[PDB]
This record gives structure tokens, C-alpha cells and sequence, in this order.
């Protein structure tokens, strides 16, 4: 859709993905960290180790990423690359491997 | 040369490509047409409870700004792309067990002058399949693989069947595609059915 | 003893041969890229999913 | 030296690794592939996998990689990496659990 | 950093990390070859199979990363990254994994004169045909062949390093820092160059 | 879970609210498509 | 962010990641090291091979990467990637068949 490309490039100028979202100095950027368990893989008892299918579940707010969406043909939902956008540094703490 | 580097600059310069947008409506769903084909059956490995697979999957989808006039490229009818030009739907094995939910070899895409895109990537797949010992070594398994995208969703893209022709009527492909002549059976595993479903 | 065959593939431009077996074979099956037709001497043994007709006559896989 | 430095930069330059490398489009690419088995690591009778070491000689013409070698000095060959131009997309059709294609991008003698 | 920066920047221009150094025609770069063992990981008899820990020093020299001492406020020396210079592509040939390269990509160490030294480690399995006649009381003859994948003898000479007056004509084997394989001790380790002639 | 880099002033950490909401704490697992696992039976799964 | 992004754009727009970070090509560069042990994952005494799990704390000046926070909104401190910035090569000599140098690049604490 072209609107949608006029969409994403407004909202990529002047955008770095490696800046964490904070329109004030000592903002926090509050993370909702959810999981569903697609499959309980197996318990490894000679390696302690637990092998799990998952889907995380993440959400949160930038700031920098609104509109109106009035002003761009009614669009109001927009499915961009992970890499393209901000995201927390989320990870398994307690991996085995 | 000539008339396929003309084409691709026509396509991907003038035309200005933009592989990151749908090609669709903002509110309409792109069609995506698979078939898997089998390779060859690798193992069933019981104890690990996974099955392994060579498959081919075929991908169909039209996409409107990858076309052409054959007249005004030298009657060029067919165009081969590296996939990471072209948008993809991106299916992926959602059934895997080990993590590679992706294609193994990211082939070339053809496109021709219709905008329909063809793309055969090949894939080397380890899925989850459970188990039943009930009756074993007389046993027998229902292993399945099943494709979607997990980057789109029902709305962005519609899964359907592959639709071939027979004496100029279509029917949806309904089943694993397995080459006769060139398919060798696995050494402890036979294959009864082979459906496909939406 | 002899006979003529054919040996073409597909839908190619018909070919023929001499067979000095007493049948000649068509045989049919289909790929993920389509149809193979293959034509030639005997009654080859073929494997399953694949079809297959032996005939004992002159020009008689076409 | 610089003349080796020239002809990269000019052959490069308005250079398509997706086109086919020849002059027409309705004329097909010559390649002719040879192999080489270097060791036969191990044939597997349960999984029914043999699993070898080769490598894959492939020869064809780029139409669009010539130069006169008077106007450079005299060079008549020259190494490239193998990601900067067309290649043919090689791939093993009985492949069991291995790669399809190549995956280790030597370099070409041009 | 500022001299270190100015030497980098004027050494970096212009120069094609994949096109060979040479001068003037028909010139053949010298590459000097060293092998150290740091520990012998393992010889796995039903793969044929040599893990081993190795540490390469390939040293050859660069026309085009020559420079001047006094311009560069004493500068003797310069830290560059493996990538950002022409490299010498030796490989391990007989590699039984897939694996030909090194392990670790480090930074070379550039010279005033343009003379390159780089220290790349390796983990390499290598194929060693296993004589099985008199196992468990058998030795083996293990090899380790390096050469260049791409380059022909009319474009590198790769010999063996020379140290004061004398060519390293073995594997070299820190005698404080070697803690011996546990089935496995070393009792010859010598190194050749092979050239066939009529090749 | 937790982020590697940002500490708490930067990011703050709350539970995943499912579709069920109401502030839960619980692990996710749709009914129908899971399979259970031949050797374990999930007795309790929250989350904290 | 607009304040951290305007000094994340004025950082990086004449860095060179190769040569140390020191004003004087004549000073070292001090680097504090600390080893933190996680879990003892394995120990092979048949290879004679130790797994563990490590986190590799390093802490070092850059002379290049400091900014006055008056004109930045009040931002002293940062998260960047340490793929831009030099770092210290810090290879475990006695790596048996494992990882040379770390290979997992998060962020740095600037
Ligand atoms: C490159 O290596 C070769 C040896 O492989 C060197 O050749 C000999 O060097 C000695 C000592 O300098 C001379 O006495 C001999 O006359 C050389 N023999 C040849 C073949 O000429 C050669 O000098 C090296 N080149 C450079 C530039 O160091
Ligand atoms: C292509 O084929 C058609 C056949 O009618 C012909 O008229 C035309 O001149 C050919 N060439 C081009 C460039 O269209």
C-alpha cells in the first residue's frame, strides 16, 4: 500500500532503533512480559537442563511510533520488522547452553 | 543481457520496489498457494520423539508490481530474483522441535509477466511427532507439518491448497506430492496416506 | 524377429526404434513439475504410483 | 601497481550479479560442471546417508568480465570473490539431511 | 590515537584487500609459515578424526602498508583488523568436519617496512587414516596439511618461518605451557614444504 | 526473563496480562492444540 | 529520546572503531577485568575439558565517547551496541575446543 509506505517513512525519519524510548530524562519504559507454552520439549536429568517450545509475549509503548490515523487513510496497526524498531534486550537469564 | 537487465531496472529502479509492503490493499489478504512435496523420509526417531524430513514447498502468489508487457522487453515470459528482492510471505514449519522453523536454501523466486511469483524453496525439517508404542514393533505413526506465517496474519494473508489441471479442470492439490519414479522408501518406515488440509 | 517403437518423451516430436523384444512400453507419471511420458521396448517392471502400458504391436505406445 | 585496482573497479561498476551473464536473453549460459570426490567420510545403511567430500568445479563465460590486457598492464587473470557476480544455483536434487547448495563462496579465477 | 588514526586513514586509501600485493610483474609473495600445538584435543578412531588446538603465524609483507616512522610521531607499529588487509587464504586442505579457516579472526600487526604479522587460533579436525593392527599398542601418523586455496606458486611463496639463522622445521610445543593429552603423547613433530615438480 | 542491559530505572518489568486478563499470573497453554508431554504432567504453572 | 539520539548521531559521525582509544598514541588503555562464574556446567576428564558459564565484566575509558549532559537534556549515561566502539581482544588462552574470544556481543553501559 502506498499510504502505508508514506506511513512507515514518516515515521522512520529520524528514527534510531538503538535508542530506548524515553521522552523525558529518567522515563522507564514499562514491559509486559507474558509466555505460552507451546510444547514441554523434554527434562534432561543427566544435563539439568528443561528444553521448552515457547512464544513469548511482549508489550510496551514508543512514543516516537503515533499517528493520527485519520491523516493516512484509516490506518490503524502496523507490522514492522523486529530489527527495524526498538525493542527491550529480553532474554533468558537461566539458559543452559 | 539486454532485455532482463531492462526488465529488472524497470521493475526495481524506475518502479521504485519496495519489498517491506504487502502487495495488496491496506484491507485486503494476499493469496498464498502451497504444495509440499517429499523428498525422501530421513528417520522417526522414537526416543527423541522427532521426525525428520526432506520437503520442497511451493509458494504461489501474484504480486501486482513485479509485472510486465512481454512486447516491451524482447518477448522476455520468465525472470529469475534472488528471494531477498522480492516480498515473501514468509511461511515456516510452526511444528518444528529444534528451532530452524525456516527454509533451508533461499532458492530464486520466478516471476513472470502475469505478476504471479513461484518459489520452491527446499527445506530440511525436525518436527514434533508423539509417539504411540501401544502396539509396537507393529506400530504406526501420525506425524504431521504444519506451514504458516508468523509474520502475517489472517487478515495480511490467505493460506490455500496448490490448484493444478486436468484436461483444463482445476482441483486442489489435497495430498503430499511424492515424484514415483524418483522417491526411495525409508528403510523401516511405509506410507499410507498422505493428506493435506486448510 | 523385430519390431518398431516408439521412444519420445513427453510431448516431443515422434521418434521411433527398433525393438527386438515382443512388447513396447508407455509409461506415465507425474512429478511436482508435471507430467513425464517415456516410451520404449518391453515390459519394464516399474515402481509404484507409476502407470504403465505394455502393448504387442506395431506403433502402439502413441 | 594500480592496474589491478582499475580493472576491479571498471568491471564492477555497472556490474548485475542477478542477470544472466551473456549478451542476448534468448541465448542459454554454457556451464560445464566436473567433480571431484576427495574422501568418502561415511555411507549410514539405517537413515540410508552417504555423506562425502567433493568439490564442485564449475566453468562458464561472463560476457560482461572481459578486458583487453594491453590496456592493464598485461594482467590476464585475477581472483574474485565468488559473492560479487552471477553463479549457477548448483543444487544436490538427492540431498537427505545435508545442504542443498553450496555454502562455502571460494573465490573465482577470472 | 590521533597519529594511530592518521597512519590508518593514509594507509587505507585506496587499498583493495582482495587483490594480491605486488610491486612490479612476475612478483611472488613470500608467506612465512608456523604451526604451534597448545593442546592435542583428541583422536577419535571411528570418525578418523585429529582435534587439535593450534596457533598459526603466517608472516608475509605488504608493499602498500609501508610508511615512515618520523611522520607519524614515532609510530612503530599498528593493530589492524584481519579483514581490512590482504591475507595469505591458507587453509587446512585435510580437514574431515568442513571446516578450512581459523577460529578467530584477530588483528594483524602492521610494520613500518609493511611487513605483516598475524596470529590467528584454530580449532582444527583434521583426517587421520587410523593403522588399527596393533590396537590398543598402536601409534599413528597424523597430518596437517596447510596450503593456499586460492593462489597458484607464481603468486605466493609459502615456506616455512625462519627464526635467527635457523627454519622451524617442526611443530613448535611450549615446553612449560604443554599439558600432555591423556592417550596420547607426542613423540615426533616434524614439519615439510612440498612442491611437486612436474605439478 | 529480564532485560540483559537496562536496569531498573530504565525498564521496568510486569507480568503478561493473557486475553483473560484481570492481572494474571499464570503460564499460557491453549487447550486444544497442546499435546502433554508423555513423561511430565504440568501440575502448577505460575508466573512471578 | 530526541535528546539521545541527537548525541548517539554527534558520537558516531567521526569514529573509527580500529585504533585505541587514547589521546596520545603513547598511553595504554587501562582495562579493568573481573570474572564472574555462573555455573560449573561440566568436567570431561577424558578430554581433561572444563564448561563454564562466565560473564566477562571489562571496564575501560573511551576518550571519544564523553559529552557534557547540559546539552543533552541531562543524559549521563547509555546503552549502545559494542559492535561500533573498539574493545579489548580478550582471548582465553587455554580454550580447549570452545570459543577463542566472546562471541556474544551485548550492549555497552556508556
Ligand atoms: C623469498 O623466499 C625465497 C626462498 O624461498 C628467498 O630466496 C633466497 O634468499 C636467500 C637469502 O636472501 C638468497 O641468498 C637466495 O639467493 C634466494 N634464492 C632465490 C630463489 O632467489 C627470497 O630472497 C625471498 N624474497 C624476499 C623478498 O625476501
Ligand atoms: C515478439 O513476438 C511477436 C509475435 O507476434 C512479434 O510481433 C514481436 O515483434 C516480437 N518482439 C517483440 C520485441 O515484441
Amino acid at each position: 500500500s502506498e499510504a502505508e509506505g508514506r506511513l512507515r517513512e514518516k515515521l522512520f525519519s529520524g528514527y534510531d532503533s538503538t535508542v530506548r524510548p524515553a521522552r523525558e530524562v529518567g522515563d522507564r519504559v514499562w514491559v509486559s512480559i507474558g509466555l505460552t507454552l507451546a510444547q514441554l520439549i523434554s527434562l534432561n536429568e543427566k544435563d539439568e537442563e528443561m528444553s521448552t517450545k515457547v512464544y513469548l509475549d511482549l508489550e510496551w509503548t514508543d512514543y516516537r511510533l503515533s499517528w493520527d490515523p485519520e491523516e493516512h487513510e484509516g490506518i490503524d496497526s502496523l507490522r514492522i520488522s523486529a530489527e527495524s524498531v526498538w525493542l527491550p534486550d529480553v532474554v533468558l537469564l537461566n539458559n543452559n547452553d | 543481457l539486454n532485455e532482463e537487465e531492462r526488465l529488472i531496472r524497470h521493475l526495481f529502479e524506475e518502479k521504485a520496489y519496495n519489498k517491506e509492503l504487502r502487495p495488496a490493499a491496506h484491507k485486503e489478504s494476499v493469496e498464498i498457494s502451497l504444495a509440499l512435496t517429499l523428498s525422501n523420509l530421513i528417520s522417526l526417531k522414537e526416543v527423541e520423539e522427532t521426525l525428520t524430513t526432506n520437503v520442497w514447498i511451493e509458494q504461489g502468489w501474484t504480486d501486482s508490481r513485479l509485472q510486465w508487457d512481454a512486447e516491451d522487453f524482447g518477448n522476455i515470459s520468465v525472470l529469475r530474483l534472488p528471494a531477498d528482492m522480492v516480498w515473501l510471505p514468509e511461511i515456516v514449519l510452526e511444528n518444528n522441535n529444534d528451532g530452524s522453523f525456516q527454509i533451508s536454501y533461499s532458492c530464486n523466486v520466478l516471476i513472470y509477466p502475469s505478476g504471479s511469483v513461484y518459489w520452491l524453496p527446499p527445506a530440511i525439517f525436525r518436527s514434533s511427532c508423539p509417539i504411540s508404542v501401544t502396539y509396537f514393533p507393529f506400530d504406526w505413526q501420525n506425524c504431521s507439518l504444519k506451514f504458516s506465517s508468523l509474520k502475517y496474519t489472517t487478515k495480511e494473508i490467505t493460506l490455500s491448497l496448490k490448484q493444478a489441471e486436468e484436461d483444463g479442470r482445476s482441483y486442489p492439490v489435497e495430498w503430499i506430492i511424492i515424484d514415483p519414479e524418483g522417491f526411495t522408501e525409508n528403510g523401516e518406515w511405509e506410507i499410507v496416506h498422505r493428506p493435506a488440509r486448510v | 524377429g523385430s519390431m518398431i517403437c516408439y521412444n519420445q518423451q513427453s510431448s516431443q516430436p515422434p521418434t521411433t526404434k527398433t525393438c527386438s523384444e515382443t512388447s513396447c512400453y508407455k509409461k506415465t507419471w507425474r512429478d511436482h513439475r508435471g507430467t513425464i511420458i517415456e516410451r520404449g521396448c518391453g515390459c519394464p517392471k516399474v515402481k509404484p504410483g507409476i502407470k504403465l502400458h505394455c502393448c504387442r504391436t506395431d506403433k502402439c505406445n502413441n | 601497481s594500480e592496474h589491478e585496482t582499475r580493472l576491479v573497479a571498471k568491471l564492477f561498476e555497472d556490474y548485475n550479479s542477478v542477470v544472466r551473464p551473456v549478451e542476448d536473453h534468448r541465448q542459454a549460459v554454457e556451464v560445464t560442471v566436473g567433480l571431484q570426490l576427495i574422501q568418502l567420510i561415511n555411507v549410514d545403511e539405517v537413515n540410508q546417508i552417504v555423506t562425502t567430500n567433493v568439490r564442485l568445479k564449475q566453468q562458464w563465460v561472463d560476457y560482461n568480465l572481459k578486458w583487453n590486457p594491453d590496456d592493464y598492464g598485461g594482467v590476464k587473470k585475477i581472483h574474485i570473490p565468488s559473492e560479487k557476480i552471477w553463479r549457477p544455483d548448483l543444487v544436490l536434487y538427492n540431498n537427505a539431511d545435508g545442504d542443498f547448495a553450496i555454502v562455502k563462496f571460494t573465490k573465482v579465477l577470472l | 590515537r590521533n597519529q594511530e588514526e592518521r597512519l590508518l586513514g593514509d594507509l587505507m586509501q585506496g587499498y583493495n584487500p582482495h587483490l594480491r600485493p605486488a610491486e612490479h610483474d612476475s612478483d611472488v609473495v613470500n608467506v612465512s609459515l608456523k604451526l604451534t600445538l597448545t593442546n592435542l584435543i583428541s583422536l577419535n578412531e571411528r570418525e578418523e578424526a585429529l582435534t587439535t588446538n593450534v596457533w598459526i603465524e603466517m608472516q608475509w609483507c605488504d608493499y602498500r602498508l609501508r610508511w615512515d616512522p618520523r611522520d607519524y610521531g614515532g609510530l612503530w607499529v599498528l593493530r589492524v583488523p584481519s579483514t581490512m588487509v590482504w591475507r595469505p587464504d591458507i587453509v587446512l586442505e585435510n580437514n574431515v568436519d568442513g571446516v578450512f579457516e581459523v577460529a578467530l579472526y584477530c588483528n594483524v600487526l602492521v610494520s613500518p617496512d609493511g611487513c605483516v604479522y598475524w596470529l590467528p587460533p584454530a580449532i582444527f579436525r583434521s583426517s587421520c587414516p587410523v593403522s588399527v593392527t596393533f590396537f590398543p599398542f598402536d601409534w599413528q601418523n597424523c597430518s596437517l596439511i596447510f596450503q593456499s586455496q586460492t593462489y597458484s606458486t607464481n603468486e605466493i611463496n609459502l615456506q616455512l618461518s625462519q627464526e635467527d639463522g635457523q627454519t622451524i622445521e617442526w611443530i613448535f610445543i611450549d615446553p612449560e605451557a604443554f599439558t600432555e593429552n591423556g592417550e596420547w603423547a607426542i613423540r615426533h613433530r616434524p614439519a615439510k614444504m612440498l612442491l611437486d615438480e612436474a605439478a | 526473563f529480564s532485560s540483559y542491559s537496562y536496569d531498573s530505572s530504565e525498564v521496568s518489568l510486569q507480568t503478561g496480562l493473557s486475553p483473560e486478563g484481570q492481572e494474571r499470573q499464570e503460564v499460557y497453554i491453549h487447550e486444544g492444540t497442546f499435546i502433554e508431554n508423555g513423561q511430565w504432567e504440568i501440575i502448577h504453572k505460575p508466573s512471578r
